[PDB]
């Protein structure tokens, strides 16, 4: 039972799930059959879902909130969700030498923002 | 030093113990916490015998900063006899630990004296 | 005589037991103050008065037991 | 990240978080993804109906 | 002669409970910055409550320093 | 003799404080901070605490009995 | 006299298991406070479990105390 | 035999330091069930087992404990 | 002998000592279970068969201290 | 021959307050594991093989005393 | 004055037990000072003046104890 | 030298009573390496590297205390 | 000589005792710094040097009680 509902279209929405590991702030979790009330932030990581037996559906989320209800009820609202086989590598090495460059190179929030897209773009590399 | 020491904080003791009872003269008393339960007055260790252990710690801040200083006599023999340089630098962080000791002492001294002015009017 | 002076040095090596928890409160106190003043903003004042106060009577134990090994030595 | 001393909030992180991922992505796979993350709104404060001056960022 | 001898060992091992008395003002001091931090307990409320906490755990080092001072 | 035994057995009975000290603490360190989460003030957990610190000093009251009769009878 | 001197010294030596008896009572009353802020654990439910947990920490205490009282 | 009967009294006394392992022992496990019983989810089951079955496992420290004071 | 029969009473008190760190022990690995249970799921499994082999192991310092002191 | 037989009795009883740290120690490497397997997903192998290496380093200390009292026994 | 010169040696070592106190306050500090700068961004003064005042106070436990020790040697 | 015979026994089981330090102390570096190997993703070194050389600081009490008690009895 | 001999032997072994404080402050150290590196990313000096210091200032307590067992036994 999983309701990943993202703003654009609706991959779990109904409950005909079992496992589902998703990275959260702090570590990464995973729901299991009656889960715990938990509403923590996601991060920007790998949310793998299990279906029944090795049928995984591995969903580079970008980051939100997993909710879980106390009805065995999992929540995993996100902004973007793809999966690993829709990025490039050749792609990805262009955004990840850019935002390195530019970091501490200006001033106002030019340099913040190039902090966290060099974090995000390294952990999704390394995940091929 | 010690013997003044203890001396001036045993009058200052006297002195918390007989205002707090001055004040229960017009101000009922009671003072303590009733929450459906008994055996209060067993658990007197405060108010009145709280200023005797308040006066001894307070007063041992003479007698404890006059040990710091008095314990350079064995370090003194063992460093005219490694390099002796280490002395210094472990004199001089414990002297202003003892200078700061004071003012410490004396913040806990005037905290403890607001409780009981609090209390007795309350 | 000879059994009362044996028992001075002896006297002030057990009272200093006491420096454990002396030593660790002085530690205790300043951990949660650091931890506590980088999550914005008991900084200056407020939490700086309880951190003052605070220690200076976590330390008033090895003061009081100091003076019990200083006058049987 | 140290989002919370500056000027973004939640919605501000989700949306910084989720237009870098799209643009690191496939660049062939950019049909009806670039509309998501451009807009030509403006914002004008008012007051008393007098209005100070647009910003659009 | 032993009477005597036995006085200076009744006031050694009587201050082993500063441990407790000691780490106990800490205990209490460090629940109560860590908890005026996130606000607003400053004026009594949290404060009370510290400041009666503080009397309390105080009273075995002051109950143990009487009986190694009764016997030295 | 008799006398010097007896004088031994007030000062190792005393070993017991620590729990008794510490305990008072341990339970007002979770009556402070729970406390600040709202709004548990009047009666809740005010008035556990109360009764909760009994429990706790009830072992210091009985080890002290112990060594103060040893010192008397 | 070896007999009677030792029996004085045995009233002290086994009261330091207090400091186990004396902590545990609070380490449940502790976990009981802060879990009952978090509603609502008041009635019956969670008191259950702390008076049949406190008796059994406190008999540690109990059975300690009848050794240096039985001299 | 003064040696024999004041090594006893000494033997019994100081066997019993083991019961502040026992004592904390029963009341480390009441504490995390206590604050995991209040959210997700009952308290007659699952956790219920393994409070009984964990307080008999460290309770039995102290009795064979009790058993070497006994007998000396 | 006197002074061989003193030191065998003496050496199953202090051989007692180290029953707090096996008294704890039990109570540690049974902590954690308890709460890790209500986390959802293991049960049944998974942190059952490490909660049985961990409890053993902590249980062999109670047991190799309890033959000494019952051998003095 | 009465000296060296008296205190080898008492140096095998003394040397034994070291399992506090080796029985207390296997329980905290334990405590860690049980807690993170039921967090995701590091079950078989990865995590488990500091697990086990960690319990063979805390029961070194055990070990290694448990020889010192019996061989003066 | 046999049995003074052997308290003497006694008394030195059992005074050196509050050393478990003052060893482990240095690290206690260093703990919360540590995992508290990893929260962004308490480096630059703020935490870096308490955590160099609050080492001191738990290190003068150890000066004080040790001054006992060396000076009944 | 009845009375150092028997001075020298005693000191090798005092001296191995602070192996509480040192046995607590690798399985407190072991109880951080594991728990936070799993909030990901520091396996291969970095993390494991400071659990090699902090084990090795904590065992030199242990180490440096057994010499004590091994010199009294040799 | 005889009550002084006998002395020296067991004052170097009750001296030992200090070590549990600076054995276990080893491992306090280390389990923070282990633990706070996986917030990413305070990996070169930062949280290395603070390691660095602090494990220097615990560990004086174990070598200053070292040379009073070490005086009393030579």
């Amino acid at each position: 039972k999983v309701s990943l509902v993202a703003p654009h279209q609706a991959i779990f929405t109904n409950k005909e799930v079992s496992q589902v590991n998703l990275p959260a702030s702090s570590g990464e979790m995973g729901v299991l059959a009656n889960h715990v009330p938990t509403v923590e932030e996601l991060a920007p990581g790998v949310v793998e879902v299990i279906e029944s037996s090795g049928t995984a559906s591995k969903y580079f989320v970008s980051g939100g909130f997993a909710s879980i209800l106390p009805g065995s009820k999992l929540s995993i609202s996100t902004v973007e969700a793809h999966p690993l086989d829709a990025f490039s590598s050749e792609n990805i090495k262009s955004l990840l030498a850019e935002a390195q460059k530019n970091a501490s190179s200006a001033d106002e929030t030019v340099a913040a923002e190039a902090a966290i897209e060099i974090e995000v773009l390294e952990a999704l590399q390394a995940a091929v | 030093i010690y013997i003044i020491g203890i001396s001036v904080s045993l009058w200052i003791g006297l002195t918390i113990l007989g205002l707090f009872l001055n004040k229960a003269v017009f101000f009922s008393l009671f003072v303590p916490s009733g929450t459906p339960l008994p055996l209060v007055p067993v658990l007197v260790l405060i108010e009145l015998l709280s200023y005797t252990a308040r006066a001894i710690s307070l007063g041992l801040r003479l007698a404890a900063n006059t040990l710091s200083g008095h314990l350079l006599m064995s370090i003194l023999g063992n460093l005219v006899k490694i390099f002796g340089l280490i002395p210094l630098a472990g004199i001089f962080a414990i002297v202003i630990l003892e200078f700061a000791i004071a003012c410490i002492q004396a913040y806990v001294f005037a905290i403890l004296t607001s409780s009981y002015l609090k209390d007795s009017i309350y | 005589m000879q059994l009362v002076l044996a028992a001075k040095y002896i006297g002030a090596a057990i009272a200093t037991i006491g420096l454990t928890g002396a030593g660790i409160g002085i530690a205790i106190v300043f951990a949660a103050l650091i931890n506590g003043t980088s999550r914005n903003p008991s900084l200056r004042n407020t939490l700086f008065p309880f951190a003052i106060l605070g220690f200076a009577l976590s330390e008033a134990t090895g003061l009081f037991c100091l003076m019990i090994s200083f006058l049987l030595l | 990240s140290s989002w919370q001393k500056a000027g973004i909030s939640f919605n501000k992180y989700l949306a910084i978080a989720a237009r870098t991922v799209q643009r690191s992505l496939k660049n062939d796979l950019k049909v009806a993804a670039e509309k998501r993350y451009i807009s030509d709104a403006k914002v004008q404060k008012l007051e008393k109906v007098s209005t100070t001056d647009l910003a659009s960022n």
